[PDB]
């Protein structure tokens, strides 16, 4: 007898499975992305965008700033010394 | 008397520099390797689910 109608129905496949979200997560944050992000910080800039640059960027973390950061309160104090003595 | 105090926090940098700051550069390396491995599994996920 006559074949039923349901195979040549389609409507309900798109909240049916699970990468449906996903899709429609994905074709908003992929077609608006960047090839690239924009920045891994930049700004202390007075000729200290560069101390920021060298020191305090993703390249590296070392032991340099934090030498440079002691000094600057030793000086502070080292001379106020002879402003106490 | 405040000379040798300074001298002491110059050896103290010192150290700190020789067996630290290489220390705490690979702790920080191995955990940004991490971070962006798991990141960048998530990128390829989404890839997989577009095309099942």
């Amino acid at each position: 007898v006559s074949t039923l109608i349901p195979p040549k129905v389609v409507s309900s496949k798109n909240i049916g499975s699970a990468p449906n979200a996903k899709r429609i997560a994905n074709v908003v944050h992929f077609y608006k992305s960047l090839p690239q992000g924009p920045a891994p910080a930049i700004k202390a800039n007075t000729r200290l965008a560069r101390y920021k640059a060298k020191y305090f960027d993703g390249d590296n973390a070392s032991g340099k700033p934090l030498w440079h950061f002691a000094l600057g309160i030793i000086a502070f104090g080292y001379s106020m010394e002879y402003y106490f003595h | 008397d405040e000379s040798i105090l300074l001298l002491t926090f110059l050896g103290f940098t010192g150290l700190v520099a020789k067996y630290l700051a290489p220390a705490y550069k690979d702790f920080a390396d191995a955990r940004m390797k991490k971070v962006s491995d798991v990141l960048n599994a998530s990128r390829n996920k989404h890839v997989e689910a577009v095309k099942d």
